[PDB]
């Protein structure tokens, strides 16, 4: 089994760098083809996707939140969303997708999720 | 006139003509865009283009030869080199789905749809055929081929835009956008046929025969040596002669070949910048083994490729462990001994090759940049040549109705797909087997297995390939 | 196919029908057999070869087999048809279904 | 050009040319796999392969001859031997079902689907045609032929894995996996035609005429015998001469043929290990009867085959009961009498044959293992020959759409089936009838029946065959 | 090696010709050294009856 545990800093309102981390238990992350996503969910609204990253540095982002967030890997799965003048606090999940074969359409979905952390802003 | 599905090899004392036939399927593209990329690496990123075309990749050797025909190839001949190649696209049945809306799919047949076929005889478009990727052909002639989508990488201009470190290769003046619809296009409707007819350059053979002699042991085991070997060092040499028992200090007139990072058990051996850019040169050069059999077990190397499965499917290079190569082979220097793992080129040298097997490539491509050495034989198996067999690109068409005058009625790409038959023939100039006044029965030619699980045969998708690769050097030369 | 799909239970009243589902991959080009197992008793061959009934089975049982599913239709269910109905095919050994509890 | 359905025999003083035509139907295979087996016997198991192909089996004699034509064959000629065979696959109408989803089935017509036809002229694949199994052809020309699926047994390696005694024949190095898609394949679309054109080897005839004389009674019934017969035994012989009444001790110059386990009423006669492996050699040799008529009833044998129905449909071998064969025929030896049921070969011997009938085979195959004796005539009827008429294999094609680009849309084998017409002609070299200065009317040629139920005719699937088989020896020789 | 090449390449065998040549003959004679025992010179007048 593979489980994903998060790390929540708490709450900072006046525009500081929101830092998170997701240590993966059960299997290492530099062991093959698996994306590592960061997914939001507003309380009372649908899910929202920030971006995912491969272990070799390549990272896809959301086009709406492109110039604010930053995913990184030091076997930690960090997230460094800044410019929090818009009060988005919602919820931060971690999720893993198996990398598809043809690169065109997604062959797999987010089967192992994290437990979820509640950030406040 | 007779329409035939052709398959089978016909041997001679000269060349063998081996043809196979598969059923291909040009699937669909709901968008005929070009779809650049958006990689956006963060640590030199990549930059590509996704063409809406389908090429086909018949590169490997296990398609032209049946296992019985490969066994007949190994136990009878002593060389192999290709000299001709024709690719015929047989009966085409481009058809359209009508979307039963309650059944979901109803496939009638279309006589007005076509299949755009382009052959790149001028090498105008980038060549992605010979790199060893998981879309080649079915190994058995009963399965359906799905040919891969065409795409390529270019060179752009690395920027740094983001927050922390986000790089992205944007388009430069050297970057290129090859639209394949600026070409000649055999349009190739229902029932149409088309050929390619390539002719291979003169390539050196692959010598499917081992050796019954070590290269460093080619002397008379009696009689000693006419020359001498030092005894004392430090300015007063005092050389002594040799007897017939001096085997570890016998002077050789030819050195062994290079062993640049041959070790045993990431990125392997790798060039690049400081510690993290580090692109891999994974399966070594062609002069090195990455799997053989030492006195107890199988040694497997850092620089190995798996060819499937995992545990791995590696070719047993027993003909490199013989002639002074191998994995943990250090070289020693008496400099004021220095254990080195890298062996240099050493002006007079012989290193025979990494052996070809049943599932190896045939060609890759020597890149258009100049001053190659030696590059007559590529890694991952195969030859590798300037002007390789050209790529056959296969789009279908974007038939784009209906409209109604103003409206965007329907789907406007309606839906179409094309099935067909590709019959690929290739002739291999075989050389005669080398002579031996041997008196011993040569070792038999059978693919390696362990116990119970036999090689290529159906079991209770059924058909299973052996654990080790079926190499091609099993008869002796005699050097 | 090699794994037959069948729901848990169905609810019916006297005077109507109760149609079950026996899903399966490529079940249209296969034979499906239905078995009536009253409680405390062995099963009995209810409907064989997707349409036929034997002499011991009355003429109110009928089935079908089309596409990826095979149904069993009871016409006018009485107060004695409360039995587990299993669908069974042959994917080269034998494949039994789950059972719609009536 | 005229498209014809040809049927009917044309007699001559020389050979007769008998053609028939049926409608075949290559049904479908939802999986084009090879599907090895899983028998797993428990007491030498079997091991096979299930090819996705369709061969056709026109082996029997009741297809080339109508009952009127067989009656004209028996009452006019005195020998029969085939010399030519052509098999034409006429008009092909490969079509596809569209699955009306509310109707269930709607059959349109497909012009892009094809029918892979392979003729095995080289005898590369195993021959399963002449063993007498329940898929031959319809007897009447109005019914539709469904040709059988191709499959074969091989030799493997018997293991013992399980709990109690479970054996299972797994694959060995001698086991073989004949994929039929390594061949030449007349692809044979809609409206296409294809032929075979076999030529039979010189085979000995079948002599459709009995005898009006016992072979052991060929002497003058007067005049006695020039030789003598012993009277006393024990070292003092005292031979005596013979008179014309000594019929039971007349010396014969030719012996009868062998009678290896001819008895009356499991496995029959059988070889094998101790008591339980015991494969059966069921219908004896060809030199033995298994059904005739003694003074009261019909004797029916252990080694009999039924040819239908049960009560059985056996050929009345009245021409073997005549010439010193039959079921309960013991041989006696005066060794210091020993009743034996087996009769040996007895260097000068004559045993004429088991007679051919209206529903018998024509060929089987003599197996490729060497040193045959006599094997010119097989059991179950027929000739049996090295290089028999080749098998015509008929797959359709796996047209495998649609996809949609990534998706596994639809069924991907869509659904297809092919109807057609096979017109098979065969010529039989007939010999002239043997001469008789007889003065008696020879017995009439009619198939045997009992009462009311007439032979081949429609009654209130209608058409019924007689209780006994219609044998072919009803005119006399006169030996 | 030639028998192995025979088995793995062909599927039948049957002889059709045979020649037996008796080459260079060196019929010689022993002279019985009587103290050595045996001394073999060479004889040009001795022959070898071949039938």
């Amino acid at each position: 089994q593979v489980q994903l545990q998060e790390s929540g800093p708490g709450l900072v309102r006046p525009s500081q760098t929101l830092s998170l981390s997701c240590t993966v238990s059960g299997a290492s992350i530099s062991s093959g083809g698996y994306y590592w996503s960061w997914i939001r969910q507003h309380p009372g609204k649908g899910l929202e996707w920030i971006g995912h990253i491969y272990y070799s540095g390549t990272v896809y982002y959301n086009p709406s939140l492109r110039s604010r967030v930053s995913i990184s890997i030091d076997n930690q799965l960090s997230l460094k969303v800044a410019s929090v003048t818009a009060a988005d606090t919602a919820v931060y999940y971690c999720a893993r997708v198996r990398v598809d074969s043809v690169r065109g359409a997604g062959d797999n979905g987010f089967d192992p999720w994290g437990h979820g952390t509640l950030v406040t802003v | 006139v007779k329409s035939m599905w052709s398959e089978g090899a016909t041997f001679s004392a000269n060349s063998v003509t081996c043809t196979f036939s598969r059923q291909f399927l040009i699937p669909y593209d709901p968008e005929h865009h070009y779809k650049v990329f958006s990689p956006a690496a963060s640590s030199s990123p990549i930059m590509g283009y996704s063409t809406p075309w389908r090429y086909l990749d018949f590169n490997a050797l296990n398609l032209f030869f049946s296992p019985l025909e490969f066994q007949h190839l190994i136990e009878n001949y002593g060389s192999i080199a290709p000299d001709a190649l024709t690719v015929t696209i047989s009966e085409i049945a481009v058809k359209d789905v009508t979307d039963k809306t309650g059944g979901g799919v109803q496939v009638t047949d279309s006589t007005t749809g076509r299949l755009c076929m382009l052959v790149d005889h001028e090498y105008k478009y980038p060549y992605v055929l010979g790199q060893g990727q998981d879309t080649l052909a079915p190994e058995l002639p009963i399965w359906v081929y799905f040919p891969p989508q065409y795409a390529y990488l270019t060179v752009g201009d690395v920027n740094t835009q983001g927050i922390s470190g986000d790089s992205k290769k944007l388009a430069s003046e050297e970057s290129a956008f090859y639209v394949l619809e600026h070409s000649s296009f055999q349009l190739l409707g229902t029932g149409g046929t088309a050929t390619m007819s390539y002719k291979f350059p003169p390539v050196p053979p692959e010598n499917l025969e081992g050796c019954s002699q070590h290269f460093y042991e080619m002397y008379n085991p009696l009689y000693g040596s006419r020359l001498g070997v030092p005894d004392t060092l430090g300015g007063d040499p005092k050389f002594r002669s040799l007897t017939h028992e001096d085997h570890a200090i016998q002077p050789q007139n030819f050195m062994p070949g290079p062993l640049v990072n041959s070790v045993s058990t990431l990125t392997g051996l790798s060039t690049g910048t400081s510690q993290n850019t580090r692109i891999s040169l994974r399966p070594g050069p062609v002069s090195q083994p990455y799997h053989h059999w030492d006195t107890d077990k199988y040694v497997t190397g850092i620089n190995a490729i798996s060819h499937g499965q995992g545990v791995g499917r590696f070719p047993n290079e027993k003909e490199q462990l013989k002639q002074l190569q191998g994995l943990n082979m250090h070289t020693y220097f008496p400099n004021k001994y220095t254990d080195q793992i890298e062996r240099p080129l050493m002006v007079g040298s012989v290193w025979n090759r990494r052996a070809l097997h049943y599932e190896s490539q045939l060609w890759s491509k020597i890149p258009n940049l100049d001053d190659s050495f030696k590059t007559q034989f590529a890694a991952l198996g195969g030859w590798g040549l300037h002007q390789p067999p050209p790529q056959i690109f296969l789009k279908i068409l974007p038939q784009s109705g209906p409209i109604g005058g103003i409206k965007s009625m329907g789907i406007t790409t309606l839906v179409q797909y094309a099935v067909g038959i590709m019959t690929v023939t290739m002739t291999f100039k075989l050389g005669p087997r080398k002579a031996t006044g041997r008196w011993n029965p040569q070792p038999g030619v059978y693919p390696p297995h362990a116990a119970g699980h036999l090689p290529y045969v159906l079991y209770d998708h059924g058909y299973e390939k052996p654990e080790e690769l079926w190499t091609a050097k099993s008869r002796v030369h005699p050097l | 196919a090699a794994a037959l799909t069948q729901p848990l239970s169905v609810s019916v009243s006297p005077g109507q029908t109760a149609i079950f589902t026996c899903s399966g991959d490529n079940l249209g080009d296969k034979y499906v057999y239905w078995f009536q197992q009253r409680p405390g008793q062995s099963p009995a061959l209810l409907i064989y070869q997707d349409n036929k009934r034997p002499s011991g089975i009355p003429e109110r049982f009928s089935g079908s087999n089309s596409g990826n599913t095979a149904t069993l239709t009871i016409s006018g269910t009485q107060s004695t048809d409360e039995a587990d109905y299993y669908c069974q095919t042959w994917d080269s050994t034998v494949v039994f279904g789950g059972g719609t509890k009536l």
